[PDB]
RNA sequence: AUAGUCUCGUCAACGCUCGAGAGGCAGAGUCUCAAGGAGCCUCCGGGGGCUGUUGCCAUGAUAUAUAUGGAUGAGACAGAAGUGGCCCCGUUGACGAGACUUAGAUUAAGUAGGCCUACCGCAGUAUAUUCCUAAACACUAUGAAAUGACCCUAGUUGGUCCAUGAUCAUUUGGGUAAAACCAUACUGCAGACAUCU
RNA sequence: GCAUGGAAUAAUAGAAUAGGAC
């Protein structure tokens, strides 16, 4: 059957293809990984059109 | 009725009004046959399509 | 009779006994709103609103005693200003 | 023009 | 060969891996390898609806044939419209409107009252009405007649005959658009008058006419085959899983220990996450599935890609709709290491 | 002629297919029986006659889109011990049936006309009908 | 966009402002500290998530969130090794604040040391 | 005008005076068209570009 | 109190293309300029070439006027009109004005009350019930078909539907009028950071 | 705009008659 097996072949993360200002994110040294995200804000390319134009060049 | 179709090279439908395409293909009707819930001929269709393997289960 | 009238439409087609008009004005009329001529004389009621956002058309159902073939190209049709709605009302809310 | 009696009920 | 994997496990290797190791739980099954009762109770029928019945009548006929608990559809269908109709069966009825944003696609025959002066007028008007449009629903439709703005994304005049006065065109439109008012508006702008002769839907939601579309005769025949011969192959052939309606959704694979916890209404956490799609956005509608490929739930993401990749704990997604039956998977929560440390 | 046009449109389950001499014999047979008014035309009439229990030959058009319109018919003919044959043209079958419109299915039963002239026409018809049904059962 | 209501062509022609900030060195800020930095507070050690290698003393930096958007252009106050070493300190001072003030909720004053100082006050 | 260009293999501009390059490619004009704020021809341009799929983001 | 951020108007200093005009851009009206003419030769009245690195119009711009450009344009009216159509250099520091904060960035399963209750999460049930009757849609039963049926100021062949069942009757009986979501009321399930090697 | 009207049952915005408990 078609079941995702343990330790199967999958794409690891690649920050080189990540968008603007998130490119090469692994190169930044990590002070801490323990934090609580706040469900607010948006990605620069995923803003609503008013906020996208108001933040645009 | 009026809407007819032919199979493309890709396999998708091409819709036309003419009964015969200029390439010589014979167009088929794009509308399914009418259905009545009080129908007692499932056995005949199942058997006849089974003798030729046209049953989707087979 | 209306107090004031505004330039609603321009004659385009007389098709099927109804007047097709390009909407000169930038706001959307009420359904069944009375359409007048500039001497404030009622010619008919708004029957249909159609066309894209950039080019809005509307179809007037003529009143009895009015024929669609009697008009010519470039004629203007007027509506009372109370019978209008903003275009952004029909647009989806943000 | 009124809500149904089974649509709105008093809290137990 | 992951592109040949079926349903929501298609191209599963493209998903970013959060934790590549888990131990399987022998509970549940693949959607195509389910037991027949659970297969019918989670089934979706892409159907060639005939002309003269109603949509509700067709759904009721399918309900009578399959002897199932409930059936449902979703669409603003005009009467006498053949073509694509998605009938959801039982549990799948919660997913009738999951693909409303995908739009619909019709092939329509417009009849003109009088012959045009030139043939290209119909094409010019068809490209004129492509875009946002002002429409009022007809009196036949059950909804109230109010002016709304509906978008026709694409249109193409397939054919036009002046002598027959018939024009065939394909239109891709937003959900809620009526081809009857479109043909009426075309008839007014050509100035000769016109209406809708025939209408057929060639795509509805995610499913099209090429995606295993069957007739009502096939449904009755497969039910008769299962009743008399006890052969399930034709019934399994006509009936598609509900996961076909969940394609196009961003996918998160959940560990088998967290499937029942999500089914009980808990939020998904980072330790439950296994794999995820690239570019998951905050407040985005996603699907939580498991390793066998069956969909646990439709959820709303509470994390972005960076937090899905780097954070050690926190709410990944919140359940919006639950699809999986409760207690299908055994409950395994409370056994975690830091959970045991907190309990001790 | 009409065979070369209508042959690519035949359905896969359309067996047996008549050859040319058998084609002309079946078509003249249908024409003679329709002159004798023994012919039932259309799917509904043939199905109703088969449930009624009359015996004879069945002629089925071979290019029916959708196929379901004629899908239930050959097995129903076999259930009543009634022979059947396929013609790939529906326009020719309709024209032989004394109607302008195409006719999918034709059912020919002897002695279905109370008129004496129809009885004499069937008496002249019977030799050709017997030869045709013998050639059908030979297949 | 005015007539068809399509947004893809405007989104194609218009680029985010963060395209102007690619060459800057990045410092990632916790979402609790984002609003405080937008209000003009000096960023400190508890608000820091990640810091780019090569940051020098009094250097131009960009403060970014985990979603990649730019908070402010700032002046770095400790180097990378000083960022790794110490547990208390100020890491940046806002030169120009780009983000809107209340885009993120106000989560300052919620912490062990902060509430301890509030209680003793 | 005099400043002409062709698009390179990597997608970057290459400038020349020559109307036709060595390979035979016809060069384009490096200078954009004149613009007026009172341009009333956005509809026609959008329509013609939509007929052929030349609108960015389509 | 101190300090920071945002939005502004003034002064001083320092650099630069040296900064409000008889200025420029955008737009409207009229006029002029495109080898569209003339003469030679030719090849089959027409076509090609030449005089023609010509002629016509604009420009001295750090400037070869024997030059550079010409509709993907230029010039005059116009030193005008108009601007309530737009534009006319940046950096640092200080002062003044309206504001927002004075921030050390929490939470590995919740909130509020008196061990319990209510809210919170998820899945369900009901959103009037039964009978008769009115209406719509479609099927089914019966009789009618190719000289088939219907419509139009109506035809040198008009149009539409039609055995894949049209158009009339006759009653023959049953079917369809959903589904999803919100809100309200009730019921049930759990308090879940995901071990499993 | 989503099958109309009538009869019975249930609930309701309630108002009243005959009565208790306090």
């Amino acid at each position: 059957d078609f079941v995702i097996k343990p330790e199967a072949a999958g794409a690891s993360t690649d920050t080189s293809e990540w968008p603007l200002l998130l490119k090469n994110f692994d190169k930044l040294l990590v002070r801490s990984g323990h934090y609580t995200p706040i469900p607010a804000g948006s990605s620069p390319l995923k803003r609503d059109l008013k906020s996208y134009i108001s933040s645009g060049v | 009725m009026h809407l007819m179709y032919t199979l493309g090279p890709d396999g998708k439908r091409i819709y036309t009004l003419k009964k015969v395409t200029e390439s010589g293909e014979i167009t088929k009707s794009a509308h399914p046959a009418r259905f009545s819930p009080d129908d007692k001929y499932s056995r005949q269709r199942v058997t006849l399509k089974k003798r030729f393997g046209l049953v989707p289960g087979q | 009779p209306p107090d004031t009238v505004l330039e609603m439409g321009a004659f385009l087609h007389p098709c099927e006994g109804d007047i097709v008009c390009r909407s000169i004005n930038t706001k959307i009329p009420y359904f069944n709103a009375p359409i007048y001529l500039e001497n404030k004389t009622q010619v008919g009621k708004v029957d249909e609103i159609l066309g894209p956002l950039n080019e809005v058309f509307f179809t007037i159902k003529c009143g009895d005693g009015v024929q669609a073939t009697s008009f010519k190209e470039g004629d203007k049709f007027y509506i009372a200003a109370d019978k209008l709605l903003p275009i952004e009302r029909f647009l989806p809310k943000p | 023009k009124a809500p149904n009696p089974l649509s709105v009920k008093k809290k137990k | 060969d992951t592109s040949e994997w079926p349903l929501l496990l298609k191209n599963f290797d493209k998903l970013l891996v959060r934790s590549g190791h888990y131990t399987p739980i022998p509970a549940g099954s693949s959607p195509l390898k389910r037991d027949l009762k659970s297969y019918i109770s989670s089934g979706v029928i892409n159907l060639d609806k005939p002309s003269n019945p109603s949509s509700h009548e067709v759904v009721a006929w399918i309900k009578r044939i399959l002897r199932c608990e409930k059936t449902g559809h979703s669409g603003t269908l005009d009467p006498k419209v053949t073509g694509c109709l998605i009938v959801c069966i039982d549990r799948a009825t919660r997913l009738v409107k999951s693909q409303q944003g995908a739009g619909k696609e019709y092939v329509c025959i417009v009849r003109l009252h009088d012959a045009l002066k030139d043939e290209k007028d119909l094409g010019r008007s068809l490209e004129n009405l492509t875009g946002a449009l002002f429409q009022r629903p007809p009196l036949i439709s059950a909804v109230k007649r109010q002016l709304r703005v509906r978008t026709i994304y694409e249109s193409n005049l397939i054919e036009f005959d002046n002598k027959r006065n018939l024009g065939v065109f394909w239109a891709s439109c937003e959900a809620g658009t009526y081809m009857r008012t479109l043909c009426v508006h075309l008839g007014m702008l050509l100035g000769v008058g016109g209406h809708m002769q025939e209408l057929r839907r060639v795509r509805s939601g995610a499913l099209s006419e090429n995606d295993n579309m069957v007739t009502l005769h096939d449904v009755m025949d497969a039910q008769w085959v299962y009743d008399n011969t006890r052969d399930e192959s034709y019934l399994r052939s006509i009936i598609q899983p509900l996961e076909t309606l969940l394609v196009g959704y961003k996918r998160i694979v959940v560990k088998d220990s967290a499937v029942n916890a999500v089914c009980y209404g808990a939020k998904l956490m980072i330790p439950g996450l296994l794999r995820y799609e690239e570019g998951i956005e905050l407040y985005d509608e996603i699907v939580l599935i498991t390793t066998k490929g069956e969909a646990i739930a439709v959820a709303i993401a509470q994390m972005s890609t960076v937090d899905l990749a780097s954070c050690d704990h926190g709410v990944v997604a919140s359940v919006k709709r639950c699809i999986m039956e409760r207690d299908l998977y055994p409950r395994r929560w409370g056994l975690g290491p830091v959970a045991q440390k907190k309990k001790q | 002629d009409n065979y070369e046009a209508r042959m690519p449109a035949v359905l896969p389950f359309a067996k047996p297919l008549a050859s040319k001499k058998l084609n002309k014999k079946v078509l003249k047979t249908v024409k003679k029986a329709s002159k004798a008014k023994n012919v039932k035309r259309g799917v509904k009439e043939v199905v109703k006659a088969l449930r009624k229990g009359e015996k004879g030959l069945v002629v089925i058009a071979g290019d029916i889109s959708p196929a379901d319109v004629i899908s239930h018919i050959p097995v129903l003919c076999e259930d009543h011990s009634v022979p059947y044959i396929f013609i790939p043209s529906k326009q020719d079958l309709g024209a032989a049936g004394a109607t302008k419109r195409p006719t999918s299915v034709v059912f020919i039963v002897p002695g279905s006309n109370k008129k004496k002239d129809g009885k004499n026409k069937e008496e002249e018809y019977k030799e050709s009908f017997n030869e045709v049904v013998k050639e059908v059962q030979a297949l | 966009y005015d007539n068809t209501r399509d947004e893809s062509y405007l989104r194609s022609i218009i680029q985010p402002l963060e395209t102007l900030l690619v060459g800057y060195k990045r410092i990632v800020v916790k979402d609790s500290a984002v609003n405080a930095v937008c209000y003009g507070a000096k960023l400190m050690i508890p608000g820091l998530l990640r810091y780019e290698e090569g940051i020098e003393l009094y250097d131009e930096i960009v403060l970014i969130t985990t979603k990649g958007e730019a908070i402010a252009v700032a002046i770095a106050q400790m180097s990378t090794v000083d960022l790794a070493s110490c547990d208390h300190g100020v890491v940046a001072s806002v030169k120009r604040c780009i983000m809107e003030r209340d885009l993120y909720p106000r989560r300052w004053g919620l912490g062990p040391v902060a509430q301890k100082k509030k209680q003793m006050k």
